[PDB]
């Protein structure tokens, strides 16, 4: 029953107005990406 | 507040510590107040003239440290899942907070430390522990709304608090088991309201405030000492001990009015079965109170005869006699009180 | 007297407290001077601050030279 | 990545810590862990300011308890536990193996590092710890700091009264 | 009247006359309590019970003053309490609907034949 | 948030201890919700704040989104371990570093 | 009649907590919008 | 695994009832057993410690099962689900108590303690009242709970209006 | 959080000529660049603050990048040599790209740009000030107040409080 | 679950702290050793929660101040222990 942008049809924000864009989480922004790309931005401070 | 200017401070900082807890609008703020309260009591409690007193300063510290530690553990966990100081529907994470608070106050299942630390306290110390230290813990439990966990503590509190007390002869240890029972009544009164609890607590502290002075003024620590205790007028000694009956909640005296209002509200809320176990178990509590009255109600005794005289402090006795008078005739003043309606 | 005893026994706490007392004084001058200049409204702002011409703050823009 | 290996070590050192008996064995175990927890906390934060503070605070407590350990529990014994060394080493390598074959985008903590923040976040371009520590000294939360001050000073009166310095030194008579 | 209107039931009319002991029982009760309390103190100290009447008058006077003050506040609390109930009734006329008063003619309940 | 019974002036001391009102993505979300608590009171508020509480919790706790994320990752791995994916095309193209 | 009504009324208040008499817990949001004020005050000061 | 005792009529779903009662038999047994092995008996060794768990819990399971079987057996045999059934049930568990305690009298008398206990429980089920009901009246303040506030900090302006909204 | 019904602009629209110019090159022209694209910048940055929807400021953003690219075409046309020396110096003089080191070469550029376009380097603190503009978007955010007609009512002070009927009504009216 | 992937490890560590605080070791100091072990873990969780807030980590200082005082007070009581019993062994205390 997966619906894109919701948890099985349950909107993740009920009160928000219509077409109210919300910046997703960092992890969710990288949900379809390798660990390499993720680490290339999150660990720039620490340098690996 | 008995010896030095320093003792004056620790008493006040105890008041501030308790107030911070019960005026705090979040768990974290509440927890801080407990830490303030912790170190305000220990120096008051520790005296090196007694090998026993330092042991008392220990058992309390280890218990309270663990309680606050586990209390903070759950509070962080509670708002890790809800993100609010309040839980919409009570669950296990709220139970854990309740368990710590009960241990913080020595309710039945976790009361063991409480009598076992009463051997090495002065009477004035026991009063601070018995009455004031139970304010902050019990007052936070009013926020949590678990029934069965709270209900279980009541049933065990009245039972363990009574049966344990039959076997003691040390008055300090006896009062501890007596206090555990009255604690049971509070928690029962706490699942129904607070205004009853606020009323009931004030009366409970009042009676304990009285009985502590009588032992404190005449430095009695064992049952035998009661029989050996010398008083000019056996009528006077007979009347002083009539406070125990009020502590037993007999209706002719003031000490029943608190018990009475807790039944007129528990019954109103249909908690009939609880009252049966509680009120029935209070009889056993009423029993060993009478064992103390053996030294007063009979009123001609075989007593040691190297004393003809009573040496007593005035101001304590002066305030004690006033408090005792209401403890016997305080019933007709229920008309005045307007906090139950 | 007192002054002499300390000045002979622990001169550092006297000299140190002398400069400590200096701190409170010239802290009281600077703090009062700060609100004598309305220094809450600072001519250089951290971040990119943009106001609308009608906003109340737009009136209070501190007008300086450099 | 090292976050998972930090997870393994903190777990490993905790297992052994449950089994220490000698007070100094406890202390060495604790000191090692205070390093890791300090390291781990700064990973999930905008700065390591608190790791520095925490590390500094605990090291003060580390020295003092050695002074009392060396006065109270001086004469005690160690026992190498071949069960323990194998068990920790067994799980440790086992845990380290998982961290190599873990979907370690999933294991990373969602807390927003400084770089994890957006580029638009104007408040992230100031000094490393300006805003976070700010309202520790602004109305109304400043009074909490003030409340600590009395609490700390009042504590300072508690220790001397509990301690009763004048009645002698401390020995394990 | 045949109607059962809860708001009518709460609302006062001034018909009731408070008993004679009502406006004086709390003062007089506290006054006697204060004196009696002072009587213990002398007895506790084995002093003549009526010695030092100064303390009796103070405790008696303090008792009356406290009694009158708290009695004054009591009526405000009772007056406010009913005011709350009357206001709450008005806000929810549906939850406290007017009911008709049955009489025994239109009911048939049981009886207990002792035999 | 809890309601002290006492509410003496001391509560002013510790009231503002932990909040979301200082430069937070959920500052506006909480103000609405908690406002509604003030309007309806605590106990009744828990029954009228269904949306506001859920939104605020899904803004801070973020469980609702993190628990979407794993469904995507797990369902990506499940497909591959079933052979439905391939090694060469396991992941999508990564985002640009200068983004988000 | 009055103590069987007054008792009944109290039950309705407790059933829904919809009155500020006894069965209502004042939930104050005052402090948070004090914090919001303080944040706004400090927003202006930022800069040098 | 989660069966409730009264989910069905009295003479029904035996396997459902036994699980429900044995649930409370085990829980109470372990709860008391934890105190017994630490505070009172204090056995030594990992094996004997189980004996205390078995000793305090085992027969306490036998009691619950006995009550269900006897109560269930009586319900069908007599042809009616009445109070005497639970009274008949109680004496069974009492009998097991004596066998547990090796005492003829202890089992007999404890059956009566248990016998009247069951009777009252049936009374509750048949009349329609509860032992620990949810409180119908829960008081969270005095009369002036919304009035008595002592805080000093000025509450900044409001952001919600009780008035009907304007548009 | 993004769902189908959420409207994102199509890819072609987001495409636009970009700077792709390194940091040191950007910092070189910062002071002269700022004086020119301030109108676009403030218009863009103003909406982004009041309105926090990236797709809403899409139109303004294209203006900002166009102005930046417009400026460098001029620099490419005239002072190409000078600008490269200033940028090279600014890049290779310190790890921070501080202006305090390269004052000399900076002067060379500033004289080139003021002889070819009569522009002036703004004062050091020119861009750190608050910049008040005339909003062309002309849609400053509105203001509203939530309404709860169903709020838990309380007893109003105007309510009259007569004596209670039969007093306390406790047991024996006490 | 979220709580298992992110908050399990600190909690499991916390309970192991408590099980140290209750195990039978001769010296009282063994309690103090395990005391600040638990505090170290409490800090770790509290620091998880405070960072879910963007800028609220300042409260870490508040927690640390109370951490040392309970340790400092815990150490003072031990000193008072010595100068009445002569030693800090648990088995030396009256069992009541
Ligand atoms: C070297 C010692 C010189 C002789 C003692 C000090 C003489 C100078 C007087 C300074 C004021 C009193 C300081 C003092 O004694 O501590 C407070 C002493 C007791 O010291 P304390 O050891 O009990 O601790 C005091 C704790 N507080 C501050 C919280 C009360 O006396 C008092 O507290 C009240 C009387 C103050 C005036 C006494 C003169
Ligand atoms: C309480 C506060 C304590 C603060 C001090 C903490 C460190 C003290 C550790 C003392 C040594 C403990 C020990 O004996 O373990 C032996 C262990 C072995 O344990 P063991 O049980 O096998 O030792 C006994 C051996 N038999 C059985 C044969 C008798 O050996 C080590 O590896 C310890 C290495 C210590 C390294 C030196 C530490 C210096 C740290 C400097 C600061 C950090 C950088
Ligand atoms: C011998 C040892 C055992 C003694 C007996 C123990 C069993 C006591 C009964 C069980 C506890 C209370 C039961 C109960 O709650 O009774 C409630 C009953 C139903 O009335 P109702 O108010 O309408 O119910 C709620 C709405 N459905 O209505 C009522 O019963 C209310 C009237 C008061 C009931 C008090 C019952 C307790 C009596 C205890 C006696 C103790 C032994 C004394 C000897
Ligand atoms: C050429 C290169 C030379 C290199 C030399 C390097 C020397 C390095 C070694 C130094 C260590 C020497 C030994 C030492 O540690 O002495 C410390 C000093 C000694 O003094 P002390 O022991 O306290 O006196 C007896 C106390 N019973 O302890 C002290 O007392 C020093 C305290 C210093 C206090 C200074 C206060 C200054 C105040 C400034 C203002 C004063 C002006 C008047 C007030 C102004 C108010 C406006
Ligand atoms: C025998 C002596 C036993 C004393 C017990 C006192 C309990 C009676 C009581 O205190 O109230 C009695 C009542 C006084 O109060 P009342 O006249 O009803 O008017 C409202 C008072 N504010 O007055 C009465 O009911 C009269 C009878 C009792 C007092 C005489
Ligand atoms: C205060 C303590 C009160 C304790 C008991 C209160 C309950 C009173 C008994 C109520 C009752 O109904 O008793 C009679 C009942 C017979 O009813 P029944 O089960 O239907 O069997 C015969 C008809 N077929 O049979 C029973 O309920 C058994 C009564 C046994 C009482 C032993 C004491
Ligand atoms: C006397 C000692 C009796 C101990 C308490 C007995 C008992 O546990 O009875 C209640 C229990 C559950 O019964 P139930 O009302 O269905 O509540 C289940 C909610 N989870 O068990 C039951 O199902 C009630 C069976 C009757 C037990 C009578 C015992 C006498
Ligand atoms: C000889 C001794 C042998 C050894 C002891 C044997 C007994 C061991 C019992 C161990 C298990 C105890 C825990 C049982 C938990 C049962 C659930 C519970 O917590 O109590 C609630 C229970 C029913 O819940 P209730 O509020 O009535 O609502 C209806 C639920 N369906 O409440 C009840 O059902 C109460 C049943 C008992 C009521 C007795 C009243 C009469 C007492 C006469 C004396």
């Amino acid at each position: 029953g997966w619906e894109v942008g919701t948890w099985y049809g349950e909107p993740v924000f009920k009160t928000l107005p219509e077409d109210t864009l919300v910046t997703p989480i960092f992890k969710e922004f990288y949900a379809h990406s390798d660990w390499k790309s993720y680490a290339k931005r999150a660990h720039l401070k620490l340098w690996s | 507040m008995f010896n030095n200017s320093s003792k004056i401070l620790f008493i006040t900082i105890m008041i501030i510590g308790t107030l911070i807890t019960v005026t705090s609008n979040s768990w974290l703020g509440a927890w801080m107040g407990l830490e303030i309260n912790l170190l305000s009591f220990i120096p008051l409690l520790s005296d090196n003239n007694n090998l026993m007193s330092t042991e008392a300063s220990l058992k309390y510290f280890l218990t309270q440290v663990l309680a606050s530690t586990v209390l903070l553990f759950s509070s962080i966990l509670l708002m890790l899942k809800n993100n609010m100081n309040n839980e919409i529907n009570e669950s296990f994470t709220s139970m854990i907070i309740m368990s710590a608070l009960l241990l913080k106050s020595g309710a039945a299942p976790f009361h063991f430390w409480f009598p076992n630390m009463m051997e090495g306290l002065t009477w004035m110390n026991a009063l601070m522990l018995m009455t004031w230290q139970k304010i902050a813990p019990l007052m936070l439990i009013s926020y949590l709304n678990i029934k069965y966990l709270l209900l279980i503590s009541v049933i065990l509190s009245v039972i363990i608090g009574a049966i344990g007390g039959l076997n003691q002869t040390s008055l300090r240890k006896l009062m501890a088991f007596s206090s555990i029972n009255h604690l049971g009544w509070m928690l029962s009164s706490l699942m129904i309201s607070e205004s009853i609890w606020l009323i009931y607590f004030f009366f409970y502290s009042f009676l304990s405030f009285v009985l502590t002075f009588m032992f404190n003024i005449f430095k009695l620590f064992h049952l035998n000492q009661l029989f050996s205790w010398f008083v000019n007028s056996k009528i006077l000694k007979f009347t002083l001990f009539m406070n125990f009956l009020s502590l037993g909640g007999l209706p002719p005296f003031l000490g029943f009015l608190p018990k009475w209002l807790v039944i007129q509200q528990l019954t109103l809320c249909n908690q009939y079965f609880m009252l049966t176990l509680m009120m029935m178990s209070t009889l056993i509590t009423l029993f060993f109170y009478l064992r103390i009255c053996y030294s007063a109600f009979m009123m001609n005794y075989f007593e040691n005869n190297w004393i003809m005289k009573m040496n007593m402090n005035s101001i304590n006795y002066n305030m004690y006699m006033i408090m005792t008078f209401f403890s016997i005739f305080g019933l007709f003043l229920i008309s005045l009180f307007y906090f139950m309606f | 007297s007192l002054l002499k005893r300390a000045w002979n026994e622990i001169p550092d706490i006297v000299g140190g407290s002398a400069l400590a007392l200096a701190g409170i004084v010239m802290a009281t001058i600077g703090v009062a001077n700060y609100y004598a200049k309305d220094g809450d409204n600072r001519r250089y702002k951290l971040g990119y601050v943009v106001y609308r011409h009608d906003d109340p703050r737009a009136l209070k823009v501190r007008n300086d030279e450099d | 990545m090292i976050q998972l290996m930090l997870y393994s070590l903190i777990i490993t050192t905790s297992i052994i810590f449950l089994n220490m008996i000698h007070p100094l064995a406890l202390g060495l175990t604790l000191l090692i862990q205070t390093i890791f927890v300090c390291l781990l906390t700064g990973l999930m934060t905008k700065s390591f300011w608190y790791s520095y503070i925490l590390f500094l605070i605990f090291l003060g407590g580390m020295l003092v308890l050695f002074i009392y350990v060396t006065s109270l529990a001086s004469n005690e014994m160690f026992n190498l536990s071949m069960k323990l060394t194998l068990f920790s080493s067994l799980i440790l390598i086992f845990m380290l193996i998982l961290s190599f074959i873990m979907d370690k985008t999933s294991s990373s903590l969602f807390l927003m590092n400084n770089d994890m923040q957006s580029i638009i976040n104007m408040n992230s371009y100031f000094m490393e710890n300006s805003l976070s520590l700010n309202k520790l000294y602004n109305f109304p939360t400043n009074f909490i700091t003030i409340l600590l001050m009395n609490y700390l000073l009042i504590t300072l009166i508690v220790i001397v009264k509990i301690t009763k310095l004048f009645k002698g030194p401390i020995r394990m008579m | 009247s045949a109607v059962n209107d809860p708001l009518e039931l709460l609302t006062n009319k001034g018909t009731h006359e408070p008993s004679f002991l009502s406006p004086i029982w709390n003062p007089i009760a506290c006054g006697v309590a204060g004196v009696g309390a002072a009587i213990f103190i002398n007895w506790g100290f084995r002093k003549p019970v009526f010695s030092g009447i100064q303390k009796h008058i103070a405790f008696g006077a303090i008792g009356v003053g406290a009694g009158a003050y708290f009695d004054q506040k009591r009526n405000e609390y009772l007056a406010k309490r009913d005011a709350v109930l009357r206001h709450y009734i008005e806000l929810h006329p549906d939850d406290f609907p007017v009911k008709e008063r049955k009489t025994y003619g239109q009911v048939l309940e049981s009886w207990v034949p002792v035999r | 948030s809890l309601t002290p019974f006492l509410r003496l002036p001391l509560t002013d001391l510790t009231g503002c201890l932990i909040n979301h009102q200082t430069y937070d993505k959920c500052g506006k979300f909480e103000m609405k919700m908690m406002e509604c608590f003030e309007a309806y009171g605590l106990e009744r508020g828990k029954r009228e704040c269904a949306d506001l509480i859920s939104d605020f919790q899904e803004c801070v706790g973020m469980q609702k989104q993190l628990m979407r994320f794993h469904a995507m990752r797990n369902e990506r791995y499940k497909q591959w371990l079933k052979g439905e994916r391939k090694g060469q095309e396991f992941f999508a193209d990564p985002p640009r570093v200068d983004a988000y | 009649q009055i103590r069987l009504l007054e008792d009944e009324v109290r039950r309705k208040m407790s059933e829904r907590n919809d009155y500020q008499a006894y069965y209502y817990r004042p939930s104050v949001a005052k402090y948070h919008r004090i914090s919001k004020e303080a944040a706004d005050e400090l927003e202006a000061l930022r800069g040098d | 695994l989660r069966s409730k005792y009264y989910d069905h009529p009295d003479g029904e779903d035996a396997f459902g009832k036994i699980v429900a009662t044995n649930k409370y038999a085990v829980s109470a047994g372990v709860a008391w057993s934890m105190f017994d092995v630490l505070t009172l008996s204090k056995p030594q060794g990992y094996l004997p410690t189980l004996g205390r768990f078995a000793y305090n819990t085992g027969p306490l399971m036998g009691m619950a099962t006995a009550f269900t079987l006897t109560t269930l057996v009586a319900t069908n045999a007599r042809g009616k689900d009445d109070k005497i059934n639970y009274l008949i049930g109680g004496f069974a568990a009492g009998g097991v108590f004596g066998a547990w305690k090796h005492n003829h009298v202890a089992g007999l008398c404890a059956g009566l303690f248990l016998g009247i206990a069951g009777v009252i429980k049936k009374m509750s089920i048949e009349q329609g009242w509860e032992f620990f009901p949810n409180t119908p009246i829960k008081q969270y303040g005095g009369l002036n709970i919304a009035g008595n506030d002592w805080t000093i900090m000025a509450d900044p302006p409001k952001n919600w209006t009780t008035e009907k909204p304007k548009e | 959080v993004i769902t189908n019904n959420t409207t994102l602009p199509e890819e072609s629209e987001l495409n636009v000529q970009e700077l792709n110019l390194s940091s040191a090159a950007l910092r070189a022209g910062a002071f002269h660049l700022g004086k020119q694209c301030e109108q676009a910048n403030n218009e863009f940055m103003l909406c982004r603050q009041e309105l926090d929807d990236p797709r809403a400021c899409l139109a303004e953003g294209k203006a900002v990048t166009s102005c930046a690219l417009d400026f460098f075409r001029k620099v490419k046309k005239t002072c190409h040599e000078e600008f490269t020396q200033y940028a090279t110096c600014l890049d290779k003089s310190s790890g921070t790209m501080a202006f305090s080191h390269c004052r000399k070469t900076q002067g060379v550029f500033d004289k080139c740009i003021k002889d070819n376009f009569d522009w002036d380097r703004p004062s050091y603190g020119y861009f750190s000030r608050a910049k008040v503009i005339q909003s062309a978007r002309e849609a400053p955010k509105k203001e509203e107040k939530v309404s709860y007609p169903d709020a838990t009512p309380g007893l109003p002070e105007d309510y009259p409080k007569p004596p209670a009927k039969y007093g306390s009504r406790f047991h024996w009216l006490e | 679950m979220i709580m298992i992937l992110y908050w399990s490890l600190p909690m499991i560590l916390f309970i192991l702290g408590l099980f140290c605080f209750v195990s039978n070791r001769k010296h009282l100091l063994s309690m103090l050793l395990s005391l600040e072990f638990i505090v170290l873990m409490l800090f770790f969780m509290l620091f998880i929660y405070l960072n879910m807030l963007n800028y609220e980590s300042y409260f870490s200082m508040m927690f640390l101040t109370f951490s040392v005082c309970e340790g400092a007070l815990g150490l003072s009581i031990l000193v008072s222990m010595i100068r009445t019993h002569g030693n800090d062994y648990f088995q030396s205390f009256s069992i009541m």
